[PDB]
This record gives C-alpha cells, sequence and structure tokens, in this order.
C-alpha cells in the first residue's frame, strides 16, 4: 500500500517546514542583533550631512 | 471496560490451552510495502502483544513454582525484533524524507529568498557594482604584475579600482597537465 | 563517631571517578564584540541611509573565528584585538597532558605544532611510499 | 596565584574586597552573586510554605519550560545532594527524598508546568504530556502482530 | 604453504629475470612533452569595483604582458542574479551560524577512532564475559535437545563478546590496518 | 544514578540518531521540532510497556487492577494509554509508586538486577475481573 | 474588486482598488477580503463580564483587520510594502488562518511580471500573513517560487507610486507616516 | 644517542649489526621461521618506515 | 570545539609552506611551517600553477635574514 | 532636514566617510553599580579607558592623524592632476608598451 510518489511529499513538507521556520527563527536573532546598529550608522550620515552644512 | 482488560491478557492462557508459538515476524521487504497510515496500525499491535507478552512472563515469574517457566518463550523475541524492523524501516523514509527536505532548502539559502522583515529581498544585481573580466594568458605571469598593468589608472589607492585578480587553469590544462606530467 | 560509613559514601567514591565532558569553550570577547564590526568602515549611502556594499570591505577583512560563528569578519585594521581568539581557535581542544604522546616521542616531527595544533601532516601511505620510490627505481 | 587582578599598583585596585571582583577565580565561592539561575525560583525552594514544588524537575526539549536537573560540574554537588540527602524542609515535613530507594532524577516524567496557588499546577506547556494517539483499527484489513508462513 | 608456492627461475636475487626494454639506446627513447613546455591558456580573472570593465580592459588593447600574448578578454558577468543574501550581514551571519552549530556537532564530542585500550575495554577473559550474559536457559537446551532432539545452530541466549564494554568505546571504532605484521599467519605454512 | 555526563554517551547517541561519522548532522533547525525522527518515532510510534499484573486481577474482583509503568509514564500519560490504546475509560485515580527493579543472583553468580518499573494502581469505577477454568 | 484609502500623514486618504485574483488563488485572496472587509469584530468591556466567566480575552490581541495599519516598507524604485496586525515595525503575521499558512499550489504557481502586482509578503514559503506589498518596479523574476501573487492594483496606482517617493528617515521607514485610514470591499 | 646507524644495512647480511638479545639455544621450526622473517621485518620495517 | 579551524598566518605562495608563525604574527616557539594546502595538493598540481620563473623567486633563499621581520634574523634558522 | 541643493554636492564630491567605526569603540556593559563603582573617583582616562564624547571638528595643530592625511589628500590632489590633463593615461600606456615587446 506504500504510495512514495505521494507520501514523501507528505513528510519533506514538515522537514522543509521545520527548517525554514527555524532558520527565521534564527534571522530574527540576527536582525534584533543587528538593526540597532545599522540605524546607528544612518543617525550618523543624517548628522554628517547636517555638519556638512 | 469489564473484557477490555482481557486484551492485556493471552487467551489461551486463560483457556488453558497449551499456548502455540509464533508464526514470524514482519520480514522487511514486506514492511516498506506498507504506508505510513498503517505501519502504526501494524505497530500497535506489536504494541499491545508485547504488552500482552510481558503481563504473562511476569506473571510465570511470580510463580516460578507453580507454573514453571514461560511457555513459548520466543513470541517475544519476535515481536521486539519485529518493532526493530519498523523501526528501521520508517527511519529508512524519515531519511530520504528528510534528506530531499535539505536539498530543497538548501538551495534556497543560496537563492536568498528568506528574509527575517518578512518581505521580497531587493532585486539580485542591485547591489553589485562590479564588472569582471575573463583575461587569458598563454604563459602564466605572476600576479602583481598584473595587478600593475590591468589595473585602473584613475584611483589613488593601493587596489587600483581591482578588487581581486586570480589567474586559473581550465580544468581542461589540469589533465592536460596532468597525464604529460605522468607520461614524462 | 564519624557519620555515613553506608553506601551512599561506597557510590559516591566509585562513581565520580567518571570523567565529565569537556568542551574547550574559549574566552568570550565581551568587551570588543566581534560581529558588531561588520558594520565599520561602511559608506552611508545618502538615499537609505544604510550601509552602501563595499566590495573592497571583504578582502580587507580579516574573518576571526568563533564557536556560535563559523567565522566573524571584521576589517584588518580591527584585527589586534581578537590576538587571543586567534590563538585559541587554532589551538587543539584538549589540556596537552592528553595529547603528549605527540609532544615527547618523534612525533615531534610529524606533527603540527604551530600555536598547540596537534594536528598530523601529511603523510604518504605504504601504497605511495612504495609508488614513489619504485617509480625513481631507488 | 592570587594576583590575577587589573594590574593596577599605585592606584586602588577596585573590588578588592567586594563581592563583583577580580582576583579570585572564576569557580569559587563566594558567588551567591549569580543567585541568578535559570531555574525557576519555587523549584529550589518551594512555592508556599510547604516547600511543594521543590525538587528534581527533568524537562523535554522541545519543552521551552527549564529545569534544575543540571549535569554541568558545577551543578552536580547539589544534584546528588538532592538524591542522598533530600531536603528538610524547616516546615517539618522532609521533601524530594525522604525514605530509602533515592530517586532517579533521568527517569523522571518531564515537568509539565509551574504550579499555582488557587489549582496545583498551571500546565504551562501540553506538548510534554504524550498523548498515545494511534488510531485503533476496527474499520478494515486486520493486523495480527506478526506473519503467516509460506 | 606460499614458501612452496613460489616460483623460482634463477634461484638467486634475480629471482625472477627481467626483461629486456624497447629500445637499444637512450636518446633513441622518444621524448615526451615536459608538462612545463605546456603553458597551456592561464585564464586570469580580475573584478574590478566599477561596472565599466569589459570596455575599460580592451580600452588598453593588450597584446603581451611579456609572455602572454592575450588570446581572449571575454567578460565573466559573474554578478548574475546574486541574492543580496550574498552582501547582507543580517543574512549571511544567519548562514555561517548555522555552519558552527552542524560543524561543532560533527567534531565536539572528539573520541578518538581507534586505540590501544579499546581492543581492552571491548575485550574481556571468559570469566566475567559469561556473568555478563546468563542465564540457566543455557542448559536446559542442554537438557532439551538430549531428550527431544532438535538439532540447534545458532546461539539462545544471544552473545555479547565486548560484555558490556560498547557503551565505553564509541560505535565508530575500527582497528586500522596492521602494515608488515610480525606473524606467520601471512606465510600459511602446513608442515613444520 | 550517576548525573556526571559521560563523553562517550554522547557519541554512542549521535551514530544511531544520524550516521555520525559518515552522515553529516542534520540542520539544527530540523533537531529542535517535532518532526526530528526520534521525536516523530515517538509522537507517532510509541515504546512503552505497561504491563499489567493479574495476581490482582485475577479471579477476585477488583475495583483497583494493578499495573506496572515504564518510570517515565507520568499520571495523566497513564490516563491517556489506557483510554486511547485500550479503550478504558474510567479513571478517576492513580495512584503511583516507584520500585527498584527486582534483583537477584544468578546461577553463575553478578548480581543481575533487572530494569526498575513504576506500580501504578489505577483504580477503575465499575469492577473487573479475569476468569480461569480448571 | 477591493479598496484601500491611504493617509500619507498630513495629507487625505485616497482609493486605493485592488482587483483581488480570487480565481486562481482563493486562499491568499479571500484572506485579503476578510482582513479588508472588517470582518473580525470583537468589542468588549471588563466591567460586563467582559472578564469574568468568558475568559475569551483575546480582544487584547492582534485584532486581524487592516483599520488603522501602517506601509512600512516602501523600497524606492522596488516596491510599496504595508499592512500589518501584529508588529508596527513590519514584523511578524496575522492571518484568518492562525498565525500564517501555506498552500503548495499557490506559492508554486505565482509569476510577478507585471507592474502594479499585489503579492504577499513572506519571511519563507511556509509564511503568509496579512503583510501584502504592492509591486512598483515592473519585473520582479526573482520572486517567482517565494510568494503569491493574489491580485492586482486596479487602478489609484497615483498613490503607490506616491508613496514610493516618500523619503526614508534614519529608521529605513519613511519619512512621514503612511497610514491606511479605513479599507473595505468592491 | 649516538648508536652507530651507519652500520644498519652497512652489514653483508640482514641478521647482522642488529642488536637482538633475544635469542635461544634452540630456535624451533617455527620459531626460526618467525627469526628469518623477523630480521627482514624489522629491515624493511625500518625501511619504508624512514622512508615514508 | 573549533569550527573552521583557521588557515595558516601567511600562506600566499603556491609551492613554498607558509613561513612560520611568531615570524608573520603569531606564536613562537616552532621552527618550521606547514599549510596543509599545500602539502595535500599533489606535486604535479604544485608544479602545475607555477612557472620555473616563479619557483626561483619563491625558492628565493634570504638566510641569515628574515623576509617578513625586517632587520632581524630568520627564526627558522636560530638555535629555538 | 537637508535641501536639496547642497546634497547633490555631497553625493558626486569625490572624498566620501567611512563612517562605522563608533561601533568599534569597546563595551563596557554589565551590571551598572559594579561598571560604576569602579569610576568611584577619575577611574575614567585612566588604564587604557577613554570617555568617547562625538567630535564634530578636529585641532590641527600638532594632529599627526590630520597632517598624517593632508599631505595624503595633497598627494591625492597631484595625482589627480594627471586624469585631469591626460598624463596618467600617457603613464598608463607606456608601461603596456614596456609590458609588449619584451
Amino acid at each position: 500500500t506504500y504510495d512514495r510518489e505521494k507520501e514523501m511529499p507528505l513528510l519533506v513538507v514538515r522537514r522543509l517546514q521545520a527548517m525554514e521556520n527555524y532558520f527565521v527563527d534564527s534571522l530574527q536573532k540576527s536582525h534584533e542583533y543587528h538593526k540597532a546598529l545599522q540605524m546607528r550608522n544612518a543617525q550618523d550620515m543624517q548628522t554628517f550631512q547636517k555638519d556638512v552644512l | 471496560n469489564v473484557a477490555a482488560l482481557y486484551e492485556f491478557v493471552d487467551g489461551n492462557f486463560l483457556n488453558n490451552k497449551r499456548p502455540a508459538i509464533p508464526g514470524g515476524a514482519w520480514p522487511l521487504e514486506s514492511l516498506r510495502r506498507k504506508s505510513l497510515a498503517d505501519l502504526q496500525q501494524i505497530w500497535l499491535s506489536l504494541l499491545k502483544e508485547r504488552n500482552m507478552l510481558s503481563t504473562i512472563k511476569e506473571h510465570y515469574l511470580r510463580h516460578q513454582e507453580e507454573l514453571g517457566a514461560m511457555p513459548a518463550p520466543s513470541r517475544l523475541k519476535m515481536v521486539e525484533e519485529s518493532m526493530e524492523n519498523v523501526k528501521r524501516v520508517v527511519k529508512e523514509r524519515d531519511a530520504e524524507a528528510t534528506a530531499e527536505a535539505v536539498r530543497i532548502f538548501k538551495e534556497r539559502l543560496a537563492k536568498g529568498i528568506y528574509r527575517y522583515p518578512p518581505g521580497p529581498p531587493p532585486p539580485p544585481g542591485a547591489h553589485d557594482p562590479t564588472s569582471t573580466v575573463k583575461l587569458v594568458l598563454s604563459r602564466r605571469v605572476d600576479e602583481e604584475r598584473l595587478r600593475e598593468l590591468l589595473g585602473r589608472f584613475n584611483v589613488f589607492e593601493a587596489h587600483k579600482g581591482i578588487v581581486k585578480l586570480t589567474m586559473q587553469l581550465p580544468e581542461d590544462v589540469l589533465t592536460q597537465k596532468r597525464d604529460a606530467e605522468q607520461l614524462w | 563517631f564519624k557519620q555515613g560509613q553506608g553506601m551512599f559514601s561506597h557510590q559516591l567514591k566509585r562513581i565520580l571517578n567518571k570523567k565529565s565532558l569537556h568542551k574547550y569553550n574559549w574566552d568570550p570577547l565581551h568587551m570588543y564584540d566581534p560581529r558588531k564590526l561588520v558594520h565599520a568602515n561602511r559608506y552611508v549611502d545618502h538615499d537609505t541611509y544604510e550601509e552602501k556594499y563595499d566590495p573592497h570591505w571583504e578582502h580587507n577583512a580579516h574573518l576571526v573565528p568563533d564557536q556560535q560563528f563559523y567565522n566573524i569578519p571584521v576589517p584588518k585594521e580591527y584585527k589586534d584585538a581578537y590576538w587571543w581568539r586567534d590563538l585559541q581557535a587554532r589551538r587543539v581542544q584538549c589540556p596537552t597532558e592528553w595529547v603528549h604522546f605527540r609532544m615527547h616521542t618523534k612525533d615531534k616531527l610529524k606533527y603540527d605544532f604551530q600555536d598547540l595544533a596537534f594536528r598530523k601532516k601529511f603523510e604518504y601511505s605504504y601504497e605511495d611510499v612504495v609508488a614513489n620510490a619504485k617509480d625513481m627505481c631507488s | 596565584v592570587f594576583h590575577n587582578a587589573p594590574s593596577v599598583y599605585p592606584f586602588t585596585k577596585p573590588f578588592h574586597d567586594t563581592p563583583y571582583d577580580q582576583d579570585r577565580g572564576r569557580f569559587d565561592k563566594t558567588k551567591n552573586i549569580l543567585r541568578e539561575n535559570k531555574w525557576p525560583a519555587w523549584m529550589d525552594h518551594g512555592a508556599d510554605g510547604t516547600g511543594f514544588g521543590i525538587g528534581l524537575n527533568r524537562t523535554h526539549p522541545l519543552s521551552k519550560l527549564r529545569g534544575n536537573l543540571r549535569r554541568n560540574p558545577s551543578e552536580i554537588p547539589r544534584v546528588l545532594n538532592m538524591m542522598i540527602q533530600g531536603v528538610w524542609h524547616k516546615s517539618g515535613n522532609k521533601l524530594y527524598f525522604r525514605g530509602g530507594k533515592p530517586p532517579n532524577p533521568s527517569t523522571h516524567p518531564y515537568l509539565t508546568g509551574e504550579p499555582c496557588p488557587v489549582y496545583g499546577w498551571k500546565v504551562t506547556d501540553p506538548g510534554v504530556i504524550r498523548e498515545f494517539n494511534l488510531p485503533q483499527p476496527e474499520d478494515k484489513t486486520r493486523y495480527k502482530p506478526y506473519v503467516a508462513l509460506q | 604453504s606460499v614458501l612452496s608456492k613460489a616460483v623460482i627461475q634463477l634461484g638467486y636475487f634475480p629471482n625472477i629475470t627481467t626483461t629486456a626494454p624497447r629500445f637499444t639506446k637512450a636518446d633513441d627513447v622518444p621524448r615526451p612533452v615536459h608538462p612545463d613546455e605546456i603553458e597551456g591558456p592561464w585564464e586570469v580573472r580580475v573584478t574590478y569595483d566599477a561596472k565599466d570593465g569589459l570596455a575599460y580592459v580592451q580600452s588598453l588593447s593588450l597584446t603581451s604582458i611579456d609572455g602572454a600574448a592575450v588570446l581572449s578578454v571575454e567578460e565573466e558577468f559573474p554578478a548574475a542574479a546574486q541574492p543580496y543574501a550574498a552582501v547582507d550581514p543580517v543574512y549571511q551571519e544567519a548562514v555561517r551560524r548555522e555552519m558552527a552549530q552542524e560543524e561543532t556537532l560533527m567534531k565536539w564530542p572528539n573520541v578518538p577512532k581507534w586505540k590501544y585500550q579499546y581492543d581492552l575495554y571491548t575485550k574481556k577473559h571468559l570469566a566475567q564475559v559469561v556473568q555478563y550474559n546468563y542465564s540457566n536457559v543455557v542448559d536446559y537446551v542442554d537438557r532439551e535437545v538430549l531428550l527431544t532432539g532438535r538439532s540447534v545452530w545458532e546461539s539462545p541466549i544471544d552473545i555479547d563478546p565486548t560484555c558490556g564494554g560498547m557503551k565505553s568505546v564509541p560505535a565508530h571504532a575500527k582497528k586500522p590496518k596492521r602494515y608488515m605484521t610480525h606473524g606467520l599467519a601471512e606465510v600459511g605454512v602446513t608442515d613444520i | 544514578w550517576n548525573p556526571i555526563a559521560g563523553k562517550i554517551g554522547l557519541v554512542n547517541r549521535k551514530a544511531e540518531e544520524w550516521g555520525w561519522p559518515h552522515q553529516r548532522p542534520p540542520p539544527t533547525g530540523l533537531r529542535r521540532s517535532p518532526e526530528y525522527f526520534p521525536f516523530f518515532f515517538s509522537r507517532y510510534f510509541p515504546d512503552v510497556e505497561v504491563r499489567l499484573v493479574l495476581d490482582s486481577v485475577l479471579n477476585n474482583e477488583t475495583t483497583r487492577p494493578i499495573f506496572h509503568i515504564p518510570q517515565d509514564m507520568s499520571k495523566q500519560e497513564l490516563v491517556n494509554y489506557l483510554k486511547n490504546i485500550y479503550n478504558i475509560d474510567n479513571v478517576v485515580r492513580i495512584r503511583v509508586r516507584n520500585m527498584r527493579g527486582r534483583r537477584f543472583k544468578n546461577e553463575v553468580g553478578e548480581i543481575k538486577s533487572l530494569p526498575d518499573y513504576k506500580v501504578a494502581v489505577v483504580e477503575l469505577d465499575s469492577p473487573v475481573s479475569i476468569v480461569f477454568k480448571q | 474588486h477591493a479598496f484601500m484609502d491611504i493617509a500619507i500623514g498630513s495629507q487625505p486618504p485616497h482609493r486605493v482598488t485592488f482587483e483581488l485574483f480570487t480565481k486562481r488563488c482563493p486562499i491568499a485572496s479571500e484572506n485579503f477580503l476578510k482582513l479588508c472587509t472588517g470582518e473580525n469584530v470583537l468589542p468588549q468591556v471588563s466591567s460586563i463580564d467582559g472578564i469574568g466567566e468568558p475568559s475569551f480575552r483575546d480582544q487584547f490581541l492582534p485584532q486581524l483587520t487592516y483599520r488603522n495599519t501602517t506601509v512600512h516598507r516602501v523600497c524606492k524604485g522596488y516596491l510599496v510594502q504595508g499592512g500589518d496586525i501584529v508588529s508596527g515595525q513590519g514584523t511578524g503575521q496575522l492571518s484568518i488562518y492562525g498565525e500564517s499558512f501555506d498552500a503548495p499550489e499557490e506559492v508554486k504557481a505565482s509569476k510577478f511580471d507585471r507592474m502594479g502586482l499585489l503579492g504577499t509578503a513572506v519571511s519563507a514559503p511556509h509564511l503568509n500573513g496579512s503583510q501584502f506589498f504592492i509591486l512598483t518596479a515592473d519585473k520582479a523574476p526573482h520572486l517567482n517560487g517565494t510568494c503569491i501573487c493574489f491580485g492586482r492594483v486596479v487602478d489609484g496606482w497615483t498613490v503607490v507610486k506616491a508613496i514610493e517617493a516618500i523619503p526614508l528617515t534614519a529608521a529605513g521607514e519613511p519619512a512621514e507616516r503612511v497610514v491606511v485610514v479605513e479599507c473595505g470591499k468592491l | 644517542g649516538f648508536t652507530m646507524k651507519y652500520k644498519r644495512g652497512t652489514g653483508l647480511w640482514d641478521e647482522d649489526h642488529v642488536n637482538d638479545f633475544d635469542a635461544n639455544k634452540y630456535l624451533s621450526a617455527r620459531s626460526t621461521m618467525r627469526w628469518y622473517y623477523g630480521m627482514e621485518r624489522l629491515q624493511t620495517r625500518n625501511n619504508m618506515n624512514a622512508r615514508r | 570545539v573549533a569550527p573552521w579551524v583557521p588557515p595558516p598566518r601567511h600562506d600566499v605562495k603556491v609551492t613554498m609552506p607558509p613561513p612560520p608563525g611568531g615570524e608573520v604574527g603569531g606564536s613562537y616557539g616552532v621552527s618550521t611551517g606547514y599549510s596543509d594546502r599545500l602539502a595535500r595538493t599533489p606535486y604535479w598540481k604544485r608544479m602545475a600553477l607555477s612557472t620555473y620563473a616563479l619557483r626561483m623567486k619563491e625558492n628565493e633563499t634570504r638566510y641569515p635574514m628574515s623576509p617578513h621581520r625586517e632587520g632581524e634574523y630568520d627564526l627558522r634558522y636560530t638555535v629555538t | 532636514e537637508i535641501p536639496e541643493a547642497a546634497r547633490t554636492v555631497m553625493r558626486s564630491h569625490p572624498l566620501q566617510p567611512q563612517l562605522g567605526f563608533v561601533h568599534a569603540l569597546p563595551t563596557d556593559n554589565r551590571d551598572a553599580v559594579v561598571q560604576e563603582w569602579e569610576r568611584m573617583h577619575h577611574l575614567d582616562w585612566q588604564f587604557g579607558k577613554a570617555v568617547y564624547e562625538p567630535r564634530s571638528a578636529e585641532n590641527e595643530r600638532g594632529n599627526l592623524t590630520w597632517l598624517r592625511e593632508v599631505r595624503h589628500h595633497e598627494a591625492r590632489e597631484a595625482f589627480q592632476a594627471d586624469v585631469d590633463s591626460g598624463e596618467a593615461r600617457r603613464r598608463h600606456m607606456a608601461k603596456i608598451k614596456a609590458a609588449a615587446q619584451v
């Protein structure tokens, strides 16, 4: 009764969904750490441009 | 139920029959034939026996004298050894099920279709402001001798505008050199 | 009148000889966070106010290793503050009393010993020692 | 090796005696500060007077819940003192280990949730309580435990 | 005995003759093309920090680099479809973080492949090997067959020659191939 | 129980979880997931031995049949177990001990102590019984 | 069809009419109606039984409507992304179907080749929420199998091309707050 | 230390200039096959060691 | 545990080992450098990527001095 | 707020700012009390610390790192003079004609 052409594409969904949902859980932990800096580089050419004038 | 506890205990031991030996554990080539939806239906039956044999053998254990050893004690060997068969058949499917998932997801990595602050990433060729030339030379010339010549002439930096020059040999040569090193 | 001659003092003198797990947790660079240097020397573009993609940066970048990160990239100028971690990642990851087999015998030669990385050098197999010494007809 | 401190010979050697100090080592005593412990407070001292929550709470990997069954070298000295000594609560009743057969923290069922005062437990995560959910094949295609012969 | 299986021709050192080579003199041997005499086309890949590479590098109109005689100035275009995930630190740090966890798993419990204490762990005496795996089963079957008479081959109580030591020696352990062993098992002798 | 973690026990864990020296690891996301095979071989193919003692459920009627369940089956799981596997639907109170597995000296002489278990005296509503015709 | 009014800070609303591809992609498109049509309402007060017995208290919880949302990520020359019911910063996804949803037929069969198209915003294909994005750069080949193209803006393109021209402040956000005043159906 | 290493192969046979105190009066049938095979081994065991 | 053991310091030359550490900036105490990139690539490979005019530029023996630590004697030829 | 007419100046202007250095600064993050107990006195400029207040203008006298580049700049305006006139292209086209006949 095994139907590999139908049940493996059921499983691969479950493994792949299990990774993508973690890779973006890791993309959090780096974005919550970094976007605190990218603005500190933005807030430091907002003021450079200011100081040129 | 009242009679539900009867499937804990063997029918022959209740019925004083000389119990019958098993037929045989599940063969592997006939296991992978079975889908996963029922591989557990044929699992609980292994389960509801390994309980139904253990509760008998601890009963024969409790009265070693009145009853002696457990009759047909190889049954329980042919249920555990049949459990491992189901254990290594799912482990086969959950190998390729995993390996095909890793082959996809690991080509979405380099595809870059993920991005945490949910959205479509910036276009592919926007960030790179780089141009690469495959200059092909007959003999090798030294690297820094190239960086001095083919490098830019307008930019006042030691990098001379050229990000990275790399000599390479075509694999048709890395063998055309490989054998002519052997035939030599 | 001591106390506790019983069995718990008969196990706790035998099970505690079991060697716990060792993981060479190398020192954490608290004050010099290395991963917050991916943003050093980045032309902020005056449209998106983010770092422009410098193609040169990655060449003046010195990948300082890590345990929870493969290889953190830092610009070249800030490379020397991480002088200990580049000496701890190249190290061998066990107290060298366990790998003293390599340091006193004639493995002193057959091994890379640069900053205590007791890793084997290259070594031909015996199918090759004769493949390389018969082809010469030596 | 007492002087593994920031070398400052003519100035004051900050912290010198105070709790947060250098030149005292890492795996030292005098680290009551570091009272911060991942394990919830209630399981190292009971949720109430009777020392209810006291014990060693193994936890399931998936379960976000944190239990105090550590096996780090710095934490086994207290995880044995739970299994062999047991706890004598200041209320008069002996806790987690009170009799003969010392518990096996690694064969405990997993910590299912923090205790509450009103009920017993807020079952914070049910994904740790296994609910064996195998369908019973009473519809069709009967499956004995083992197969027939040729 | 593989002493006798040897076939002797001259009896002394060059036991089996060495046939003659092809050519009379050495200078009659065909010389090949030495691998340094090849000088195959060295493809050097230059990458600028500008979009005007191909049109510039041809402005020079290279014809030699003192040995080169440049053969072709084609453009690689390896920026094709480069995902922003190649320059984004927020992304590349997610992947390079992933590499570690899947790499410390491979190397962290660094337990040697083999060491001569293993064949001291996995091996035991006969006195203990049985103690670790014994039942009365082994002598019920001795009473069993003597009467009932069912000729059995395998072992009723399954043997454990490691005496439980496999949970002190990693499962991926294997004696390395021993070279030039000091035995007579390879020289299978049948008469001495 | 020895709390101290041994090095080998982790290595012996990997080689069966995934072919350790040969097959590269599954990405840490999958390992933190209920789709990791040993979390998948558990959520769908449990491995438990809820053996029933008969000395309390024999010809003498009983409202409190006694079981043995592995040391790591809590109460509310023994409910879920009998409910969904043995159709038992009337369990108001379960009463759980923990017993040191039986010990003895085999005829050779090594102290061969069986594994430990967990007596769980369930208390069904309407009493159950077993008949034995001689 | 459906509309949406865009308020660029101190400037008036402006109708953006979306022609939802309700035919080819039902789920993600019907996810848009229910989110725009203001279909999920739960008004409650604590005094009168709001707190005591029901224990619903899910109205102190992401509300599942585009009302009063924002337009946060605006990539000039590329697109204008917006609409989130969970986090003001553009993160997190909400939907009719819980946290998110993946539709296998609806993700592979997507092609972003028209301007003004309207797609979903994903952290990954398995994740689709309220977050949509209106494509302003004409072609999008790198967006083929990533997300779903459940419709296109049918008119009122003036704003999605006037939103795009709004400057980015330091924060990578538009200098002036683009607010989605009131949505509905057409 | 210094152990006349310039004499290892410079003998006329294989059993010479190899200090082997472990001898016996009567080396038997297979103790002689073990011996002759032994001298050459630690003569080729040494060489390919020193070649690798 | 070392994921991504770093590469040797000054491995930039195609057919000779990288100069020893310390001389490049690293830990002293070892004389002979070695880089597993170089020792693994078979000989013909190392002879492919290089022409004779080049090896004579990286064979180059700066005998007492050190080519890198300008002014100090090469630390693979000192007593230690 | 910046204008537009001046904005296009700082864009097309050759010399642009690197502008990421603030992060290289060393962190002193710990309990605020244990961090500030140490500054019980002027432990501020002491032992390789520095109260980094963001500076917008620099003293030009004796400032090595300032003269170290104002010459490097005046060595960039001088090299830039060639590319203006075209003696760079010549002196660069003289290499390839030195490196062709050989």
